[PDB]
RNA sequence: AGCUAGUUGGUGGGGUAAUGGCCCACCAAGGCGACGACGGGUAGCCGGUCUGAGAGGAUGGCCGGCCACAGGGGCACUGAGACACGGGCCCCACUCCUACGGGAGGCAGCAGUUAGGAAUCUUCCGCAAUGGGCGCAAGCCUGACGGAGCGACGCCGCUUGGAGGAAGAAGCCCUUCGGGGUGUAAACUCCUGAACCCGGGACGAAACCCCCGACGAGGGGACUGACGGUACCGGGGUAAUAGCGCCGGCCAACUCCGUGCCAGCAGCCGCGGUAAUACGGAGGGCGCGAGCGUUACCCGGAUUCACUGGGCGUAAAGGGCGUGUAGGCGGCCUGGGGCGUCCCAUGUGAAAGACCACGGCUCAACCGUGGGGGAGCGUGGGAUACGCUCAGGCUAGACGGUGGGAGAGGGUGGUGGAAUUCCCGGAGUAGCGGUGAAAUGCGCAGAUACCGGGAGGAACGCCGAUGGCGAAGGCAGCCACCUGGUCCACCCGUGACGCUGAGGCGCGAAAGCGUGGGGAGCAAACCGGAUUAGAUACCCGGGUAGUCCACGCCCUAAACGAUGCGCGCUAGGUCUCUGGGUCUCCUGGGGGCCGAAGCUAACGCGUUAAGCGCGCCGCCUGGGGAGUACGGCCGCAAGGC
RNA sequence: UUCCCGGGCCUUGUACACACCGCCCGUCACGCCAUGGGAGCGGGCUCUACCCGAAGUCGCCGGGAGCCUACGGGCAGGCGCCGAGGGUAGGGCCCGUGACUGGGGCGAAGUCGUAACAAGGUAGCUGUACCGGAAGGUGCGGCUGGA
RNA sequence: GGAGGUAAAAAUGGCCAAA
């Protein structure tokens, strides 16, 4: 009945990365199209677009991977290493102005929920709002 | 556990308890001796170490141990309790404090003075 | 695990500076509790202090704020203020004085005594400073205070010298005797100079007071120091205390001799029973140094209660299974509110402490002056993504409808055949049974082997499987009735109706229990025969409960997949059970094996996860003691939770 | 080449590893400690009911009796409720102790047997029931942590 | 040809002890 929809897209990603597939399909909705519109603009995707699968709406997000290694195991590097949901439904998580964690020296970003709307650790940081942290990606 | 399972039950503290029943902690206690005897050690050892059941001014009754060389504890005789038990003897977890009220310091010592309680020699030197 | 009589509310009063059952009269029957009442145990609370990367953990001593007490208990009086520490009344315990009838006292104020204890100080000096009371003032009082004393209790500073000095004295230790070490260490030579002696000598003190000025503002003058002749300055001047722990690994520092599981050491691992770097001493070395070790306690390390930050197949840990109450959590779209959430402004968050600068004591410890924001909470304003609520709509979740499918799912009644045992009849003999071999046992009283008839109880061969069904336990001849679950096709209706589920409730193999029935085979206990040193066992011959039915209990288990439930995602290959189809093949549910990615400590798991994630419940926190004891609840008992 | 002794290669089981001349279980004997039950005994705290009840506030009387400067008044005094505390009785919790008794932990080399680990010589374990010096045996059912 | 699968034996080993 998913009763996480977020971070079930989260992980409907991570277990793709792994088998490094070109898109999947993941439940339409606008807050998760406000979270895939991040993971576009940052570069970890390369985008995301309605698509309609058995007459209901779902969203193709197209998978984005490194270049092709040599030697054993020559599987392309992930530009997703991990994806992980912060904020859970069973234990929510709001973070202010000056509460807000800094991904990797700033390497990865910290996408959260804010009044202005989905933003990043930068630009919330920027703009000064804060919010529900929803997730970490590095 | 969930986190709707540790805001209703929540984490439990160690508490551990005390190694050494001297009343709240006291780091000494004074006693006089009952009985004056050896007892055997475990397994790994044989010997015949000194012991002594003292009751003390709280009214418990436990044995210490005797250390160093030779002594001059009676029947009748105040010492001073200090901690820390004997590896070897089963029940005894205290130790006697050498250079106390009824205790004398281990005769002819002279490397480990602090202990055992001897005083410094001097030999025109 | 239930509590509650002024108990909860109302009306009218008493009382208070003032609301209030604070107390009283009458009326109503309420009030509190798993969001943990009531009861028991412990404890003054905070700013802070210690630790910690942080989050946290521990703690409340000096200092500052609040509270509570003044020998134990009750009470009022005066008063702005007290139920009053050096005011009052009474009871109790103790102490003292008594002409014996009736009198005084309250160190948890400063010192000091006694007792307890491991342990905690002077019956010191002055009101000079600050502050308090009274007084207009002069001034008086002030064990508050400012100081001095004792104590390495802590922190900080300082001394026991500095520069030379032998291829390297004496003694002591080791040795392979050649020498090596203590060791520039010492003596010795120069230099400086803590102690001590002499002289000088404070800051802390400026007002109150007195004059001019109107006893105002402003200006001028005078008095006063406990510390103390201390600090400090100047002159002179003596080479002038070193101790403690450790040297097997952790952990830094190695050799000799003595002892021989003795004496002894030990924080963990562990050393010692004749050559011990681990015992005792010596030399030498290592670490600190007026300190060094030990004990006790707090935090850390311990991510070893895991919020940050842990786990549960086999290491400790999935509840035996289900149904569900509370609670926790919840699909897609559109608005309203703005509770959570976020931003801004404002007030508060005392001082001290902490942090950063600068400065005063010759430095520091200590202390002074600036500066920086916390966290929380109150108020005003704004933002509305998400969580919440309200209203509307939706279909992918869920449920229903129509038509079909398989199955040992459950209960009730009836019914079939094989086999065993016994009875009856006929035929027929000298043994049958049983074992590793035997013997008990049965048998000429006619046994075992065979035929025929009858009685009775229990279980259902082949089919049958690596099969199916159920939530679990568990379910197997055949027929019928009643009845549960489940799967598929059509996409027909409702429309978020959902998941989980502490408690409760129900089911729950075998054994066991109560009442009644039944009892063929089997078979605890029991009895014989064997075996053996012994047999209370294994083997053999008998055999009672029980095994079977009805009703009611008992609630356990290796109740196992040692794997809680639901949902979404992530290669496949192959066997099989069961539906649907344009039945070669595709698709859905279920049971297995091998295995991508991945996971695991490994074995292994791997779309029937132990992989990747979310929700909810249950459980773990080293082993023995122990699933024990006590208590509680349940049970007829055994016994269970 | 069945059997007895020794040996080689592979495989299988193990709780053995100074290694089966291994390991290991329970009872019994002796010693130390702690703890449960136990005729009971003692103490501490607390609760309920009643009896007596100081001081004191409050309320009534202040009269056949008192003192007063204003007297439809005040004071002394008398009575009553509450009340510290004391007494009697019965309960609740906690602690100390008690002849004796139960099991437990711990203590180099004591006695009895062989239960388990190699099909441990009867696969082992397990719930329950009965029996037995003791490990344990047996019945019924279950498990693979056996073939 | 796949399951169902065969016991006659026989107890014990003092304590501590090498990087
Ligand atoms: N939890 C300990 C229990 O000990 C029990 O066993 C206890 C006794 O049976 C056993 O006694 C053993 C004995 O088994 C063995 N056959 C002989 C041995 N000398 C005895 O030893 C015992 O007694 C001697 C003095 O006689 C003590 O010095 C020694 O420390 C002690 N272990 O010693 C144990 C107590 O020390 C059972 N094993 C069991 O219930 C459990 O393991
Ligand atoms: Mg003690
Ligand atoms: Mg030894
Ligand atoms: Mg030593
Ligand atoms: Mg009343
Ligand atoms: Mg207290
Ligand atoms: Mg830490
Ligand atoms: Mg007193
Ligand atoms: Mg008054
Ligand atoms: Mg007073
Ligand atoms: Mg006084
Ligand atoms: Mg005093
Ligand atoms: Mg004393
Ligand atoms: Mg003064
Ligand atoms: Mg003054
Ligand atoms: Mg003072
Ligand atoms: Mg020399
Ligand atoms: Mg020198
Ligand atoms: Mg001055
Ligand atoms: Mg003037
Ligand atoms: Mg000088
Ligand atoms: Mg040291
Ligand atoms: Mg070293
Ligand atoms: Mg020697
Ligand atoms: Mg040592
Ligand atoms: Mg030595
Ligand atoms: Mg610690
Ligand atoms: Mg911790
Ligand atoms: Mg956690
Ligand atoms: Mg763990
Ligand atoms: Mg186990
Ligand atoms: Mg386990
Ligand atoms: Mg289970
Ligand atoms: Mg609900
Ligand atoms: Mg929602
Ligand atoms: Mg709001
Ligand atoms: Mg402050
Ligand atoms: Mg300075
Ligand atoms: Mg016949
Ligand atoms: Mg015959
Ligand atoms: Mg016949
Ligand atoms: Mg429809
Ligand atoms: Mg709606
Ligand atoms: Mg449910
Ligand atoms: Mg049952
Ligand atoms: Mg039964
Ligand atoms: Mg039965
Ligand atoms: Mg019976
Ligand atoms: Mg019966
Ligand atoms: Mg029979
Ligand atoms: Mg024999
Ligand atoms: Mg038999
Ligand atoms: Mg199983
Ligand atoms: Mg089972
Ligand atoms: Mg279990
Ligand atoms: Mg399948
Ligand atoms: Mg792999
Ligand atoms: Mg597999
Ligand atoms: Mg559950
Ligand atoms: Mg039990
Ligand atoms: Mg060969
Ligand atoms: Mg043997
Ligand atoms: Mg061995
Ligand atoms: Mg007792
Ligand atoms: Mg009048
Ligand atoms: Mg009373
Ligand atoms: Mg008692
Ligand atoms: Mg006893
Ligand atoms: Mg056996
Ligand atoms: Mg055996
Ligand atoms: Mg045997
Ligand atoms: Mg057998
Ligand atoms: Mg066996
Ligand atoms: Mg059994
Ligand atoms: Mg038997
Ligand atoms: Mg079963
Ligand atoms: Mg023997
Ligand atoms: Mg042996
Ligand atoms: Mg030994």
């Amino acid at each position: 009945m998913l009763t996480d929809p977020i971070a079930d897209m989260l992980t409907r990603i991570r277990n793709a990365t792994r088998v490094y597939k070109e898109s999947t399909d993941v439940p339409a909705s606008r807050f998760k199209e406000e979270i895939l519109r991040i993971l576009a603009r940052e570069g970890f995707i390369k985008g995301y677009e309605r698509v309609d699968v058995d007459g209901k709406p779902y969203l193709r997000v197209y998978l984005k991977y490194g270049p092709r290694r040599q030697g054993p195991d020559p599987r392309p590097e992930q530009v997703i290493h991990h994806i992980r949901r912060i904020s859970k439904p069973g234990r929510r998580v709001y973070v202010g102005v000056k509460e807000i964690p800094r991904v990797r020296r700033g390497l990865g970003i910290a996408i959260l929920s804010t009044s202005k709307g989905v933003l990043t650790d930068r630009e919330a940081r920027k703009l000064g709002v804060g919010g529900e942290l929803i997730c970490e990606v590095w | 556990p969930t986190i709707n399972q540790l805001v209703r039950k929540g984490r439990e503290k160690v508490r551990k308890k005390s190694k050494v029943p001297a009343l709240k902690g006291a780091p000494f206690r004074r006693g006089v001796c009952t009985v004056v005897r050896t007892v055997t050690p475990k397994k790994p050892n044989s010997a015949l170490r000194k012991v002594a059941k003292v009751r003390l001014t709280s009214g418990y009754e436990v044995t210490a141990y005797i250390p160093g060389e030779g002594h001059n504890l009676q029947e009748h005789s105040v010492v001073l309790i200090r901690g820390g038990r004997v590896k070897d003897l089963p029940g005894v977890r205290y130790h006697i404090v050498r250079g106390v009220y009824d205790a004398a310091g281990v005769k002819d010592r002279k490397k480990s003075r602090s202990k055992y309680g001897t005083k410094k020699p001097k030999e025109a030197a």
